[PDB]
């Protein structure tokens, strides 16, 4: 999705301001919002790919004006409605429609074990690897309206496969209920000149991006 | 000149209320357990943070066999120190050398190695850093008071997939036979993202 979230190479965002000695949570409300994520993922209310894509689909201005955890807040209020876990009324009113009908999957007893384990996107088998480290590849020019992990600034660009990480879930399909379609993910190296052109580049700098097998073609 | 889109702009005046309303709704429907959520907050507020990565760096500095294992299998390597899990399932450690300076970013959102660095600071997740890091690394680094020699390659790693990256910074000169413990004090969060160097003694 060619949205505001795909920021790589954009101009005009200004200096990188950094708050000295920044706390993990700047406001109490952020603690609530952050802790809701693992809780709702554990229920299987949605997966992380639909979550990313929900943030991608918020209005561009809302995205820019909202602090990070407002993005998450937006997902919970909207993605849960789209998934039919909540109704628009429940979310507007703040009041459940029929009391405690669900049971929390994330309970105190499993919090530690679940955070310590996580959920890898690696898979045993999937499409064979078409590329080997050292291969020159060109990122396909694709502009899906849905979730994708090929950044806009890499499309049509030629780089070099420098790592084959093995097989992983494909978010482009997983975000849209089209299955996992596991395939290889490579780290591809692009030169500064290749991405940005002669003028806007430095001769030494390179950019490495992780791309799925079918995002690529032989250069 | 207010903060507008750099991660530190003020939230809406009523955000705490909205959050509280959603939380009550989810508890009432039985979708979330408040006690479990408290344990999640505690984990990232007090138990998971850059000190974890610092131990990993320090150990790689003093132990060549560990360093090799770490560079071969990041996830297993950091697990030797008890670090593992959410947003760190598939780790790749990036070794800085005199020829190469590594740094990472998630241009598409905020992806970051939680088990070793904890949750990302707001600037890492915001447009200025994300947009510029892949086009003008040197310019961004200069704003952090870091000037990379012109002859040193900068490698920017964009976290677009499920791999998570951590930088293994170079050991500062003049730190011979330091204990892992004293070495770890030198390792800043910045040095492990690549936006800084470890402290010089
Ligand atoms: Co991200």
């Amino acid at each position: 999705m060619n949205g505001i979230h795909d920021t790589g190479g954009a101009h005009g965002y200004g200096p990188v301001y950094r708050e000295p000695n920044e706390p993990v949570f700047r406001y109490d409300w952020e603690k609530t919002v952050m802790s809701l994520l693992p809780a709702l993922l554990a229920n299987g209310n949605f997966n992380l790919d639909e979550f990313r894509h929900s943030i991608e689909r918020m209005g561009p201005a809302h995205y820019l004006e909202g602090t990070y955890y407002e993005h998450w807040l937006h997902v919970f209020e909207n993605l849960l409605v789209e998934k039919g876990v909540l109704t628009a009324t429940e979310v507007a009113t703040g009041k459940a429609a029929s009391g405690k009908t669900a049971t929390p999957v994330l309970t105190p007893a499993i919090v530690d074990g679940l955070l310590s384990t996580g959920a890898s996107a690696a898979r045993e088998e999937g499409a064979r690897a078409r590329f080997a480290v050292g291969d020159k590849v060109r990122v396909l020019n694709k502009n899906p309206v849905g979730h994708t992990r090929m950044p806009r600034y890499t499309r049509g660009k030629v780089g070099t496969v420098v790592i084959d990480h093995g097989v992983f879930v494909t978010p482009d399909t997983a975000a849209h209920g089209k299955g996992e379609h596991p395939q290889h993910v490579y780290t591809v190296s692009f030169t500064s000149v290749e991405l940005w052109g002669q003028d806007a580049s430095s001769p030494k700098d390179t950019i490495r991006v992780d791309l799925w097998d079918d995002f690529l073609e032989p250069a | 000149h207010d903060h507008h889109h750099d991660g530190y702009q003020a939230p809406p005046e009523d955000i705490a209320l909205r959050v509280k309303a959603l939380e009550s709704l989810l508890i009432e429907k039985g979708l979330v357990d408040p006690a479990a959520m408290d344990l999640v907050v505690q984990t990232y507020e007090h138990k998971v943070g850059p000190r974890n990565g610092a131990k990993v760096v320090a150990k790689a500095w003093v132990d060549p066999a560990y360093k090799a294992r770490l560079l071969a299998d990041g996830t297993a390597g950091i697990a030797e120190l008890g670090f593992s899990g959410v947003q760190g399932e598939d780790m790749v450690i990036l070794e800085n050398t005199p020829a190469v300076h590594n740094v990472f970013v998630c241009t598409l959102c905020s992806c970051y190695p939680w088990p070793t660095l904890g949750l990302p600071p707001a600037w890492y997740k915001a447009a200025p850093y994300r947009s510029r890091m892949v086009s003008d690394p040197r310019g961004v680094l200069a704003e952090f008071g870091l000037v990379i020699p012109a002859n040193k390659e900068i490698r920017v790693w964009d976290t677009t997939a499920e791999l998570r990256y951590m930088v293994l910074p170079e050991r500062p000169a003049g730190t011979e036979a330091y204990s892992e413990e004293q070495l770890a004090e030198l390792v800043t969060r910045d040095s492990m993202i690549g936006t800084g160097l470890p402290t010089q003694p």
